[PDB]
RNA sequence: CUUUUGAUGUUAGGGUAUUGGCCUAACAUGGCUAUGACGGGUAACGGGGAAUUAGAGUUCGAUUCCGGAGAGGGAGCCUGAGAAAUAGCUACCACAUCUAAGGAAGGCAGCAGGCGCGUAAAUUACCCAAUUCUAAAGAAGAGAGGUAGUGACAAGAAAUAACAAUGCAAGGUUUGUAUUGGAAUGGUGGGAAUUUAAAACCUUCCCAGAGUAACAAUUGGAGGGCAAGUCUGGUGCCAGCAGCCGCGGUAAUUCCAGCUCCAAUAGCGUAUAUUAAAAUUGUUGCAGUUAAAACGCUCGUAGUUGAAUUUCAAAGAAUCAUUCUUUUUAAAAUCCGAUUUUGUUACUUUGAGUAAAUUAGAGUGUUCAAAGCAAACAGUUAAAGCAUUGUGUUUGAAUACUAUAGCAUGGAAUAACAAAAUUGAACAAGCUAAAAUUUUUUGUUCUUAUUUUGGCUUAGUUACGAUUAAUAGGAGUAGCUUGGGGACAUUCGUAUUCAGAUGUCAGAGGUGAAAUUCUUAGAUUUUCUGGAGACGAACAACUGCGAAAGCAUUUGUCUAAAAUACUUCCAUUAAUCAAGAACGAAAGUUAAGGGAGUGAAGACGAUCAGAUACCGUCGUAAUCUUAACCAUAAACUAUGCCGACUAGGUGUUGGAUGAAGUGCUUCCUUCAGUACCUUAUGAGAAAUCAAAGUCUUUGGGUUCUGGGGCGAGUAUUCGCGCAAGCGAGAAAGUUAAAAGAAUUGACGGAAGGGCACCACCAGGCGUGGAGCUUGCGGCUUAAUUU
RNA sequence: AAAAACCGUAAAUCCUAUCUUUUAAAGGAAGGAGAAGUCGUAACAAGGUUUCCGUAGGUGAACCUGCGGAAGGAUCAU
RNA sequence: AAUAGAUCCGUAACUUCGGGAAAAGGAUUGGCUCUGAGGACAUUAAUGUUAACUCAGAACUGAAACGGACAAGGGGA
């Protein structure tokens, strides 16, 4: 764990078989014309993958369709500009902070709000070094309230 | 671990980590530091040569119970004030009040030696004449 | 942070020898540990281990022969020319009749004799006797 | 830091032998730096090399050779191919010589030599014979250089005897051993040959030339370390010895001596420095719970380190039963079923250049050796070889090393970097712009165009093109999930205290006793009402949460975290981190408010010899809130963080799974916490430790800290702070122990047992009260012997 | 040829400033060593008030007291 | 009495970090002849018209003098 102790090694193993599973007769073509219409309706990649596992009965996306959902969502051209952990980092450090203006005098809420900054550089370090990003990106603290876009 | 870097590149930290600490020791402290030039006053010399000054009886330490019989010499390579132990048994008398004597070391390097506090010196010959040859045997000629 | 799987592979091994289990896993396989072990395996030191693949950077089951009694890997890997393959061993090796020095060299890894006996050290990996 | 005063660069020039901020002018604002710039120190000329080395290493290198620099300190200059020359010049500073006083002249860090300084270092010698340089170049010069002198700097060889007989001892007529008594031989003196420039030295030959072979070996020791005396005298805590432990006060194995013995030996001590010893500097290779040492905690940049994955393999000849050698098997360009290259670097392999001396090392009997680089062979004087008659012959002066960087080079492993999709290709066809070829107008000369190829646009075709999804990480989603996580507001409770009221009447508090104190104005006590500040018991745990500090009344809001579950997403985004940053108990500081209880200070009362203390009464600051500081605690599990592995059991906290007592509850499995018990052919010095294990069978990654004790966390400087102080942090001097764990004993105003009239209890008899005898002390004792 | 001037190279002297090293000093305040000195009893036993830490105040001295910690405690424990 | 304006340079202890400070302490300054920099306005990337005194630099010059009179801090421990 990047902060803190504690291993948690809860997690979710994929399984063996690798191929799309043989009770499934869904097609490709409207797995992906669900994923873009549920995306343009609003939800991030992972909330797409998780309603289209409960809803569809479709696991494991790049099992039905040779590839990963961000990646069709991005060829579709309508991908957002700031990838979901960043972005979800931001808004919660925009969160802490605005709870923090109010109340000055929690010291937790600031330790846990440096922490978060930390890994909001840290991150958005890793995806300038990709190209994913723009290079003058840099998360000053002040307008950050509103780079939710 | 082991406490200490073990990269392929990491040979910058461990030189650096063995310099400092090199300081810790008092050997290497003693050796490199340009303080003993201006503490000793032999300034890094094995012998000396001084004029007596006067003679003078120290005690030994508690346990034992000796005054030995030493004499204070203003060198003249400094001017510097010293203690310096006459070894023998009846060798005080045989150096003079204003006499030239040579000194060394005491054989501790800058430490005292046995129960005499404080002289880290001792003579050898006073006007050119070897304590050893004047009073083991007098096979050298007597005092000049 | 695992570092350098072959460092646990070789742990893990050399504890469960010690244990006498007749049977070991090591988890992290990699090619390189897998050219260590069937090294040796050609020189003897174990029985004939099986690679079980998931699709996950797969296991290794090794039988143990209780015939090794020291396997470990050299952190850093220092590069070894081979002139001084005879300064290394007299060091780690506790004979020079018996025991490997395990090298990386540019025909591969192989041990400290036969990489005299082709030229060409490279860096170290580690030993077994 | 540098940059006015050239610092970095551009442009132009000047200058130089040439390039260049080398300099000038204009212009621009650059250049270096925690990978340590700029400074400071060096008792620092660099290297070849030296000492010590098992391997690493550590220390030294003024000094044979190479390179640099200088000629008392600076500067300037002439001649010259070459000098910023110094036994060339000019000037200044400091020294200093002669002078008739007007003026002249100087530079030993060249060879000798002198003074001075010092612990510390040689002859005012001979010669150009060798090596070599200069010249008008055999023939002259050369304090270069060589020779000798002084020379225990170092280094090598090597005398101070050997032998025979009795006597003695040992042994089945063998060794050692006090007498004799003849040989051998140097040291030494002399002559000579020789050597040499001359001489000297060596070598050799001839005369003399050893018995106490007086032709005599010393230095340091004899308690241990450490080889060798409890032998004899002297001294008697003195003298002295002793590196350390120690010896010395009448038996001194240790001092001072004699004898003897030991060690080394023409050498042996001493002092200082250095190396090994020292795995006590630890890359190999230390230690950090308690011995010195894990930052209070977390974040974090530099640095260090980083999951897996892309060509695997198959077949054949040769020693022993194996080992060893060879061939091909995808795709694109090259050759009419065949001809042949297919990232970069680290790294590794080979070479080339590797000055000698030194080093390793081959050869070579300098009489050996240190050496040196020579030499060896037949030959009472000639055979042989070759030359078509004479001419010696055979040789050796090897080889390796010469960074880590640079040059070239084979390379499959291990490492990095490159290319790789909200896209990027390749091929084919048509289209467009240039080139090659050809033809060609035409009087030293003007067109043009045609066909093939390198590039642009445009339909179609490719196996057209994206590695897993880490018991790595991050994000997400779900739970009538969890929690004393945090902040704000809010609620309650009791006690205490204040005020009022209430009833009663002698005390009440407090102590081991007491006192101070309150109390007939009614204290303490009973009951009720209102206020105030504090705190949040019992529940409450070897329980929970938090990075740590820390966090327990109710409710609400805000806020975060963790675990679990997941066929959700991303795909290496990570680990640890100097600098830097956030938080950081209590006390303390600042300012407002609060102010019940407790209470550093203080005042009393006690105790005691004293009591400024422990005890009691009171009591200021503080404690509480708000807003700022401070940044420290035994901030402690005295145990840094991440990762892997290694064993059973008992629990317990929070989830998830499956089943069964009664929609409800227990058991099973599992994850994650959290303790405990046992066990270790695991560790440790041990206490002990499931980590403090997987460590001489030593290397998973990383950060910090320590190097005998005292001095000392002191002094001084810097940063921070309002201050208190905090962080960084010496040295002189002093010292042989300090320290850790455990064992036995002893002791305890420690606990638990047991025994005893030299203890008590039931008790009695007594002594000490009186007088007297007697012993001791003491009192003046020729003596009241002790 | 003297001589002079001007740029330039620039010794040397002086002033000022800074830095480095050495050193005097009334007085002050430490540390170490020595001796049978004086005063107390702080610690080691529950050391006779358990010891120790940080901080603050006080006192002839060791030391005492307040607040918050630790056991390295005299408790591994209804 | 001593300078004292302005420009350029340099500036300590101490400190309440604001100062001390014009600290202290240096250099220059005239005239003349020039050089460079700093704006505004119209025509089809380019050409003309025109203003302010303000700085910087260089030659030359003089009985080495130039804030030439006036005006105008003495500093430090």
């Amino acid at each position: 764990r990047m902060y803190g102790k504690g291993k948690g090694i809860s997690s979710s193993t994929l399984p063996y078989k690798r191929k799309q599973p043989s009770w499934l007769k869904q097609k490709p073509s409207e797995i992906e014309d669900a994923i873009i219409k549920l995306a343009k309706k609003g939800q991030t990649p992972s909330q797409i993958g998780a309603t289209l596992r409960d809803n569809y009965g479709i696991p494991q996306v790049k099992s039905v369709t040779g590839n990963k959902i961000l990646r069709i969502l991005r060829a579709q051209g309508i991908a957002t500009t700031i990838p979901e952990d960043l972005y979800f980092l931001i808004k919660k450090a925009v969160s802490m902070r605005k709870h923090l203006e109010k109340n000055k005098k929690d010291k937790d809420c600031k330790f846990r709000l440096i922490l978060t900054e930390s890994k909001i550089h840290r991150i958005s370090r890793y995806y300038k070094r990709k190209k994913l990003l723009p290079s003058n990106w840099k998360y000053q603290s002040s307008t950050a309230s509103a780079l939710i876009a | 671990g082991s406490g200490k870097p073990s990269g392929l590149r990491a040979a910058r930290k461990l030189r650096i980590r063995r310099r400092t600490q090199r300081w810790a020791d008092k050997s290497y402290k003693k050796s490199h530091l340009g303080t003993r030039w201006k503490s000793n006053p032999f300034r890094g010399s094995s012998h000396a040569k001084g004029i007596v000054v006067e003679k003078v009886a120290i005690e030994a330490k508690q346990p034992n119970s000796a005054y030995r019989k030493c004499v204070r010499v203003q060198l003249i390579k400094n001017g510097k004030k010293i203690t310096a132990f006459v070894p023998g048994d009846g060798c005080l008398n045989f150096i003079d009040e204003n006499d030239e004597v040579l000194v060394s070391g005491f054989g501790r390097s800058g430490h005292s030696v046995g129960d005499l506090p404080g002289v880290k010196f001792k003579v050898v010959k006073v006007a050119r004449v070897s304590l050893l040859a004047l009073f083991k045997e007098k096979k050298e000629k007597p005092r000049s | 942070v695992r570092m350098s799987v072959l460092a646990d592979c070789l742990k893990t091994i050399n504890n469960a020898e010690k244990r006498g289990r007749r049977q070991v896993l090591i988890r992290p396989s990699s090619k390189v540990v897998i050219k260590f072990l069937q090294y040796m395996q050609k020189k003897g030191y174990i029985g004939s281990f099986e690679i079980v693949d998931d699709h996950r950077s797969g296991k290794i089951v090794v039988n143990l022969l209780g015939r090794i009694n020291k396997c470990a890997v050299i952190s850093p890997r220092y590069d070894v020319k081979l002139d001084e393959i005879e300064k290394i061993i007299t060091s780690i090796l506790p004979s020079r009749l018996f025991g490997h020095l395990i090298l990386t060299t540019p025909y591969g890894i192989m041990d400290h004799e036969e990489a005299r006996r082709k030229h060409t050290g490279g860096k170290v990996l580690g030993f077994f006797f």
